[PDB]
């Protein structure tokens, strides 16, 4: 059933029609891909990311149906999805730049099972990997901050204060423009934590 | 009829911070243009950027703005907590 | 208009030997150099073909048609422009020997005052070879046409990313730093000063600096070269390469005989390039002078012997510093006491009874 | 003569001369400094003198 | 007395109808004006400038001016720019000059990169040995008046697609751990039609080669389904609309009809020129002026 995909996928490859037609079709295809279990899913999947990352087609397909891909990624037990994010994140490289938002996503959801499995490092590491500054695309004040502070959060877990006073830093600055109040209680405890954890007990 | 293709095509780009937004609070000069205290000082202005501080988090901004800051209270205004110096810029 | 040039030229691009070609290249010029730019780039072609194939008094030949189309409709600021390039894959291409002839016949056409950056680019590259050659007459003619200038490099002109008047006085500091008179380095240094007000932003400037700064430190006046060194070191971030890595030693050196005011790392200088082992023991050995703390100075040049002790200028201070260090422990430790005993702060400074005793001395006084 | 003015700038500072005055004037001055390196005996009579090494710099001296 | 007081009123007036006019010469014309032309004309301007109390105001126009005829490569005279540069430098004192060097020396450095790109054509490649001539500058931020942010969120599209990924994974190899960001706003490229019975060069800019190609699948394409292809912000798109409505290689369902989004734009088939190789940038004609007035009322 993976290969009938990544066949149906190579047929459309060449084609040069409408947005919405040609999106539709696609997303047919993810949802046939989705109903697949076992290793048929996780390749029709790994199969669609390829065909996705093709410069034959359209970035304004590749974004819109590229974002559909991610929300469904969750859904599916951890190790399978997982697995399609490393590979995903490899094959999007080439036009990273066009996928930002996506990157950023896969990442807040690989994080998120990293975190789950007690394996805090590549949890941060993954997240740190997240561009929120340095990109085309400048994110809202809350969603850097959420990204540096759970960043800083886990360099505490894994006993490690230096990269954790990095990102906490970072997060300080974004702290004050934020009107979520929660967010802000949860950066001064965490701060506190990194000045703990740094010997700099006084402060 | 209608078929094209492109040997060589980019449009032309920037590379910056690592800085939020509002110019660097701190000062409201750009971290690269040149801050109040820098301005009105003047004795030698220096080539490219002047003198900045960075900091441990990589976010950085002017010398003598932390600087007079420094004297009164040791925190940093902006972070509200205290700062410690860590990598030199450009 | 531009049509016929365009067809013409992607014609003459083929054949690809330079029989049958030269008849085709020529078309283009016939219907006028106006623009000039169809004509500039297929001459361009030729010329690469004739380095590679043919023959070079052919290939000198070629290039005198562009060389006397400056006083005509070629534009000066592309016709310079279109020559860097052509200059700057020639050199790489070939050697000394056939490459100063192309240099010497660009100068032919250039005479008229009209032709400012352009003459001094290509009479710099001529400069350059001959010190290799091993010229010293000519090399003395081209200097002096040079000095004629007195700020100057430029009418009111763009390309004076160079100077004139300032590069001889480099390439005498070049040669006087190698024969090692200290005198004749810090006129020529203060001498070199009265210009510096109407130069813009050059490579020239920071290499002139570098030996007033090392003149400076040998002088008493730290300071002085503190502030050369930053001053020179985004010049050569713009420039770049090998020698930011050299001119960092000399800055963190000079930042720590002036007792104290240290910023080789809270201003500007190396943000990617400091997490290289190499310039990484600077910023660690700047940290142990900041703090005053001896046990881990001498860590360092132990451990990353190399780095530190291999370049001879730092490596006479080094002795100074140690000392410096050892200084300034003592004025803090001295406080809690009114009795304190000469074994005892010679054993914390890590160094003889007598070392210590003729130290006490000097400071008294 | 020029060899004259380095012993006589030298000699006649030390005399009369503090600490202060010496560092400030005789050390640092780069003036005086073609001179001290003309004649090394002048100089190092100056530096013996001020380290405190008055046993090597008064045989210099005799 | 006489220089400062005359007929306009406020004093923020002064630098911008200076700037425009420095902008006037400094920019090429129909054929240009030759060298020292400029340099006398230069000379009456640094008198005047002098009387200036609110510089801060010339020398943000006079950088934004100076990197627009960097980028664009619409230059006359380069010694012009720098000789303005230089007399400024006298008069002012040397930091007031230094952001404007800064951003030139900056040139260089994107002029090799430029060149290697260039030189990766003799290597093996079958993707750069195809269509239209480069464009790049790779540039610094604060350096440079340039403000980066969202541009638009540009969709970039297909034809132009091929050309910026090979040069994103070339990038990363010359400086590791930064990344580019584009100001698609700038760039100008080049379309040529065969849909018109004498072909021409367009010199376009990016954006309307954007709505440009959309053409090629339906005739006439309607405003909305420009905003989901383009994927670019409502405002900005109606000034490039606009723009390409003006000149008539896009045209209205009938011989006049106003610019409006509840019509389609349908490929006009009877454009005719009078030059070939045509251009049209470089944005619209009246943002300038807007830009000076919005600023003036900011």
């Amino acid at each position: 059933m993976a290969a009938a995909v990544r066949q149906d996928l190579a047929q459309l490859m060449n084609s040069s029609g409408s947005h919405k037609d040609l999106a539709g079709k696609y997303r047919q295809i993810l949802e046939k891909a989705i109903q697949l279990s076992g290793a048929e899913q996780l390749e029709a999947l790994k199969a669609f990311v390829e065909a996705m990352v093709n410069e034959n087609v359209s970035l304004v397909i590749s974004r819109q149906l590229l974002t559909d891909f991610c929300t469904h990624l969750p859904n599916l037990p951890d190790s399978t999805a997982k697995e399609i994010y490393h590979f995903t994140l490899e094959k999007i490289q080439p036009r990273v730049i066009s996928f930002e938002e996506q990157v950023a996503s896969i990442r807040q959801h690989l994080a998120s099972i990293y975190e789950k499995e007690e394996d805090w490092r590549n949890a941060a590491q993954v997240l740190v990997g997240i561009p929120l500054e340095t990109g085309q695309k400048q994110y809202n004040v809350d969603y850097k901050l959420e990204t540096y502070l759970k960043i800083a959060r886990l360099y505490l877990e894994d006993d490690d204060p230096v990269q954790a006073e990095a990102y906490i830093n970072r997060a300080s600055l974004l702290q004050n423009e934020s009107t979520n109040e929660q967010l802000q209680i949860h950066y001064k405890v965490c701060y506190a934590r990194v000045l703990d954890y740094r010997r700099k007990f006084i402060e | 009829k209608k078929r094209f293709e492109v040997k060589k095509w980019n449009a032309v780009a920037l590379w910056a911070w690592d800085i939020v937004v509002d110019n660097c609070a701190i000062c409201r000069n750009h971290i690269m243009d040149l801050c109040i205290e820098c301005q009105a000082n003047q004795a030698s202005a220096t080539s490219e950027e002047c003198t900045v501080a960075w900091g441990v988090c990589n976010h950085a901004f002017h010398f003598h703005c932390i600087s007079r800051w420094l004297k009164t209270r040791q925190v940093c205004p902006l972070d509200n907590r205290e700062w410690e110096f860590q990598k030199y810029g450009h | 208009v531009d049509l016929e040039n365009q067809y013409y030229n992607s014609k003459a691009l083929k054949e690809d030997d330079p029989k049958a070609a030269l008849s085709s290249f020529q078309k283009v010029l016939e219907l006028e150099g106006e623009k000039g730019e169809w004509g500039f780039k297929a001459l361009k072609q030729m010329i690469k073909i004739n380095f590679k194939l043919t023959n070079f008094p052919e290939m000198m030949n070629r290039y005198k048609q562009l060389l006397t189309y400056i006083r005509s409709a070629v534009t000066r600021n592309y016709s310079e422009k279109s020559i860097n390039s052509i200059l700057d894959y020639i050199s790489t291409s070939k050697q000394m020997d056939l490459l100063q002839e192309f240099y010497e016949t660009t100068l032919e056409a250039l005479k008229d005052a009209k032709n400012d950056r352009l003459w001094f680019k290509t009479n710099t590259k001529l400069g350059k070879l001959y010190l290799e050659r091993e010229e010293y007459g000519k090399l003395q003619k081209i200097l002096r046409q040079l000095h004629q200038s007195c700020q100057t490099d430029d009418g009111e002109d763009d390309l004076k990313k160079g100077t004139q008047l300032l590069e001889i006085y480099a390439l005498e500091i070049q040669m006087y730093t190698a024969q090692k008179n200290n005198k004749k380095l810090k006129a020529l240094y203060e001498q070199s000063l009265h210009i510096k007000s109407a130069i813009p932003h050059p490579l020239i400037m920071g290499v002139i600096r570098e030996c007033g700064g090392k003149m400076h430190l040998r002088e008493g006046e730290f300071e002085k070269a503190h502030t050369d060194f930053f001053e020179a070191f985004k010049n050569y971030d713009e420039s770049g390469s090998p020698r930011r890595t050299t001119c960092l030693k000399y800055l963190v050196l000079a930042n720590m005989l002036m007792k104290s005011g240290i910023n080789p790392f809270d201003s500007q200088e190396a943000k990617p390039y400091k997490n290289d082992p190499e310039i990484l023991a600077m910023t660690n050995l700047v940290s142990a002078y900041q703090n005053n703390d001896i046990t881990e100075f001498e860590k360092i040049l132990k451990t990353n012997h190399s780095n530190i002790m291999d370049d001879p200028f730092i490596r006479e201070h080094i002795e100074e510093l140690l000392r410096n260090i050892r200084t300034q422990v003592l004025i803090k430790l001295i406080k809690p006491y009114t009795r304190i005993h000469i074994p005892f702060i010679s054993k914390e400074l890590n160094i003889d009874v007598a070392d210590v005793e003729s130290l006490l001395v000097q400071c008294i006084l | 003569s020029p060899s004259n003015v380095a012993i006589y700038g030298g000699l006649c500072a030390l005399a009369t001369f503090d600490r202060q005055e010496l560092q400030r004037n005789v050390i640092s001055s780069s003036s005086f400094k073609l001179f001290l390196e003309l004649e090394p005996q002048v100089r190092d009579i100056i530096f013996k003198f001020y380290e405190s090494k008055y046993a090597s710099c008064l045989k210099m001296l005799d | 007395s006489v220089v400062n007081y005359r007929e306009p009123k406020s004093v923020c007036k002064a630098p911008e109808l200076l700037a425009k006019y420095c902008d006037n010469l400094l920019k090429k014309s129909a054929k240009g004006m030759t060298e020292n032309e400029v340099e006398d004309r230069l000379t009456s301007f640094i008198t005047v400038f002098k009387y200036i109390d609110d510089k801060d105001v010339f020398q943000k126009f006079y950088a934004r001016m100076l990197a627009k005829r960097l980028i664009h490569g619409l230059s006359m005279s380069m010694d012009s720019e720098e000789a303005m540069i230089n007399k400024l430098k006298q008069a002012c004192g040397y930091e007031f000059t230094s952001k404007l060097h800064r951003m030139y020396t900056d040139m260089s450095v994107s002029a090799d990169l430029n060149n290697k790109f260039n030189n990766f054509i003799k290597n093996q490649d079958t993707v750069i040995d195809l269509g239209i001539s480069f464009q790049i500058y790779v540039l610094q931020a604060g350096a440079w008046p340039l403000t980066q942010a969202p541009s638009s969120t540009f969709a970039i599209p297909q034809e132009l697609e091929k050309s910026v990924q090979m040069f994103e994974l070339f990038y990363s190899q010359h400086f590791s751990g930064r990344k580019l960001t584009w100001l698609h706003y700038l760039c100008t490229g080049e379309v040529k039609m065969n849909y018109l019975g004498k072909p021409y060069v367009a010199m376009v800019t990016t954006y309307q080669m954007a709505v440009l190609l959309a053409f090629n699948n339906s005739e006439t394409v309607s405003y909305k389904e420009l905003q989901d292809s383009t994927q670019m912000n409502e405002k900005e798109l109606t000034k490039t609309i606009k723009s390409l409505l003006d000149v008539k290689m896009i045209n209205h369902d009938s011989e006049k009809e106003d610019i409006d989004a509840e019509s389609s734009f349908s490929l006009n088939m009877n454009f005719s020129s009078k030059r070939t190789k045509f251009k049209i940038t470089t944005s619209m004609q009246k943002d300038t002026p807007q830009e000076m007035e919005q600023t003036r009322s900011a």
